[PDB]
């Protein structure tokens, strides 16, 4: 029923291994498929890509 | 002499005559949107250093 | 008393960090709800009919829903309404 995207914010100004390491969070904290999923499909790209 | 039908003398009963042209209208409870500043909105990534 | 909650070992135990409930967290989402499409339609030019995208009090909505069921749809009387009345002419044996 809620499904999360990626927020993007120019005033934001992170490290870099923040994101890398959200990379491999976000594949152990969400689902993504089979019967019903927590995320949108660029969501999961971004995730693949970090 | 020009061929165009610029004014004409027509009755009456022959004025909705000029109805023959196929008009689309959308929804008043739709919304009509332009987005193409939005292809501009994105981030940087930033490399790791040193 | 649950026997969830029972702890035998400090490994489960850390130090608390904050607090939520259920309307707080309502009342948070219809208020994501409306700032995104609210913001959406003020950065891009937009044809639309004009809607003030608010936020209610959902907790006084549910006060009202829950003094609704206290309503009754019946009355006790002790006689019923008149429904036949007579007019009265001149003649004595008929009305």
């Amino acid at each position: 029923q809620i499904i999360l995207d990626l927020k993007i914010d120019p005033g934001e100004r992170m490290d870099p291994a923040v994101r890398m390491v959200a990379g491999v969070v976000g594949h152990l904290l969400f689902t993504a498929g089979g019967r019903f999923t927590n995320l949108t499909q660029n969501m999961a790209r971004q995730l693949d890509i970090a | 002499f020009i061929n165009k039908r610029i004014v004409e003398r027509v009755r009456v009963g022959q004025i909705l005559a000029v109805l023959n042209r196929r008009f689309v209208a959308y929804k008043g409870k739709m919304r009509i949107m332009d987005i193409t500043q939005s292809l501009k909105m994105g981030t940087k990534l930033a490399a790791p250093t040193v | 008393q649950r026997p969830e909650r029972i702890k035998t070992t400090p490994y489960l135990e850390g130090d608390v960090l904050s607090s939520d409930s259920g309307p707080l967290l309502s009342v948070f989402a219809l208020q994501e709800i409306m700032q995104k499409v609210r913001q959406v339609q003020a950065d891009y030019m937009t044809a639309t009919r004009e809607v003030d995208f608010t936020v209610p009090d959902v907790q006084k909505i549910l006060d009202d829903i829950k003094a609704l069921a206290a309503e009754q749809v019946y009355k006790i009387v002790k006689v019923p309404s008149i429904s036949f009345r007579h007019i009265v002419m001149q003649s004595r044996d008929r009305v």
